[PDB]
Parts: C-alpha cells; sequence; structure tokens
DNA sequence: GTACGTCCGATCTTCGGAAGAGATTCAGAG
DNA sequence: CTCTGAATCTCTTCCGACGCGCCGCGGGACGTAC
RNA sequence: UCCGCGGCGCG
C-alpha cells in the first residue's frame, strides 16, 4: 500500500521473501566459484534457517 | 504463482519439529540427532556396507 | 612454543560491509598486546573491476565472499579469546564450536593462485 | 547433604562450572572465568543497588 | 544538506493449567 | 551379575469472551558519494 | 488511503 509520503508499508511476507531470495542468489553465485567447503556449509545453514 | 529454484534442498518445519516428529519416527530416530544432522554439526552414514 | 606447526588459515565471521575496520581492529589489538609471533597476517579477497560508464565509473570493488575474512591464528586459547574480543565479530565457524575447524591446504594454494592474477588490463 | 551432592570440590573447578552454565559452548579458561565472575555481582558498572 | 545503495550484535530476568513426549530411576526377577 | 520395566521427574506447546468509539506512532540506520 | 502496534474509554 502506498501510504502518505515517499514511504512504503511493506508487509512482513515481502521482507521474508526478499531475505530468502537474497540468500539463495548469494549461494548460487558462490557455488560456481569453488568456494571453501566451510563457507558453503555455513551459507547453506543460513539459507536453511531463512 | 511463481517458484524459486532453491539451489540446495531444505527441510519442512511442519513435518519436522511438531510434537510428533514425522521424519524422526519414520526413520526410527530421535529429534535431537536429526536436528543436529540438518543444521550441519554431524555426519550420517549411507549404505555402510562391509 | 615447543612445537612448530604451520600457521594455517582460519575463517572468522563479520558483519557485511564492515570487513575493513574489523581487519584494522585486529591489527591494533594484536599490536597493543605485543604478540607478533602468535599472529601472522590478515587479508580478505578483493576485486577491482573497472567500468568507464554505466553508473559507477572507473572503479568497482567486488568480493568473492563478503561475510567472511581469513586470519592466520594458531590453535590456542588466549589467541582465540583475543579474536572473539574484537567488536563487530561473532565468532569462528567450523564443524564443531569448541575447536574451530581449519581450511584445506590444497584449496588454499588454489585460491592463492587464483588471487595471483587479480591484476588485469592495467591503465 | 547439599555439599555431599556437590560434583566437584575445587574453586577453580567451581569457576569452570559457573562459566560453563553462564553461557554454553565456551571452553573454560581460568582468566575469562574470573573476569566474567567479577563482572556479575562485584563490579560497580554492571551491578549496583540503589 | 541530501539522494541512494545496502543491510539486518546488545543483551534478557516475575502466569496457571494441562497435555504430551523424552530422560531418569529403582525394583525386581534373578 | 545384569536387563528390562513400569512409574516418575523434567522439558516443550498451546489456550485464555465478543462488539464499538477515539487518539497517537509506524524500515530505520549507515556509509557513499552528489 | 483501505494494513500493523500501542494507549484510553463505552457496552
Amino acid at each position: 500500500v502506498p501510504l502518505d509520503g515517499g514511504r512504503f508499508a511493506t508487509s512482513d511476507l515481502n521482507d521474508l521473501y526478499r531475505r530468502v531470495i537474497n540468500r539463495n542468489n548469494r549461494l548460487k553465485r558462490l557455488l560456481d566459484l569453488a568456494a571453501p567447503d566451510i563457507i558453503v556449509r555455513n551459507e547453506k545453514r543460513m539459507l536453511q534457517e531463512a | 504463482m511463481g517458484h524459486i529454484e532453491l539451489a540446495s534442498p531444505t527441510a519442512h518445519i511442519w513435518f519436522l519439529k511438531s510434537l510428533p516428529s514425522r521424519i524422526g519416527l519414520l526413520l526410527d530416530m530421535p529429534l535431537r540427532d536429526i536436528e543436529r544432522v540438518l543444521y550441519f554439526e554431524s555426519y550420517v552414514v549411507i549404505e555402510g556396507g562391509m | 612454543m615447543s612445537e612448530a606447526p604451520k600457521k594455517r588459515w582460519y575463517v572468522v565471521q563479520a558483519f557485511s560491509g564492515f570487513e575493513g575496520r574489523v581487519a584494522t581492529s585486529l591489527r591494533e589489538h594484536i599490536k597493543l598486546h605485543n604478540m607478533e609471533d602468535l599472529f601472522g597476517e590478515v587479508m580478505v579477497p578483493t576485486e577491482e573491476v573497472v567500468e568507464i560508464r554505466g553508473g559507477q565509473r572507473r572503479k568497482s570493488e567486488r568480493k568473492f565472499f563478503p561475510g567472511y575474512v581469513l586470519v592466520q591464528m594458531v590453535m590456542n586459547d588466549a589467541s582465540w579469546h583475543l579474536v572473539r574480543s574484537v567488536p563487530r565479530v561473532m565468532g569462528f565457524i567450523g564443524g564443531t564450536s569448541d575447536r574451530p575447524a581449519p581450511i584445506s591446504d590444497k584449496e588454499v594454494d588454489a585460491i592463492m593462485n587464483r588471487l595471483q592474477q587479480v591484476g588485469d588490463k592495467p591503465r | 547433604e547439599t555439599l555431599r551432592v556437590d560434583p566437584t570440590n575445587d574453586r577453580l573447578s567451581a569457576l569452570v562450572e559457573i562459566y560453563r552454565m553462564m553461557r554454553p559452548g565456551e571452553p573454560p579458561t581460568r582468566e575469562a572465568a574470573e573476569s566474567l565472575f567479577e563482572n556479575l555481582f562485584f563490579s560497580e558498572d554492571r551491578y549496583d543497588l540503589s
């Protein structure tokens, strides 16, 4: 909903989806550069938590 | 409706950490060990063999 | 100490966008306590891709992985306490929390070789 | 009987247990344990009664 | 002063009531 | 001896009446340039 | 602009 002013009343669903898609995109980008195993394990854990 | 191509598989909470753990008692496991396995703290064996 | 083990790299997590001041803070905390033998060098991978136009101009800083930074700590207790004492740092990451897990040497060599060719198209 | 149920009888060990149950996961070194204990009930900054 | 990209570290502390699942225990046959 | 076993103690979840009127605050901060 | 939180009040 575009309320008064140059601000947006973002629903929590939008924030959750943005976080999840950002984590997924970061993991997908990181998986094509042969990152260290610990790094991808931690990032996968973060994605699973999200 | 759209879909997000998850790079790595993830586990459903509703089928994991309810009062009866569906995956836990389907595989004849407690909840603590499956939780530890899913959150990247310990390894599990597949097809031990000889 | 009595033994002479290699100061193999470890990984410590930090807030995204705060890596530089975290590294500098590690530098002054290791300087003020005066154990230069215990700690080696700290460095984070960094890329410099240049574009003439299109918003950002003539320079752009990109990192392979921003949330993590590598250090040259050694398996001890006082040194690890010093690592966690620095602000804007959560802690170590690894297989187990009690002892932080190390990094494979062969992939360290591979990533060092990859980082040896950062400079492309000078001037 | 309370002293009989006591698992340990060392002041350093007692600091070890208090440091462990203050927050789990941390190895109990003596210096950090004493610094933490001195900052729970005996430090003027984080503890004072009006 | 102001538009814009990016991003998610310090510390909490005071309900019955019940329903159910998991860890413990000691009791016993032996 | 030692394993089982039924009972017991401990930890985790969910639940708590229904309508209405009015008012006030709501992604904020933090670096990076322009 | 039609949503959320908090507070006060009437049944």
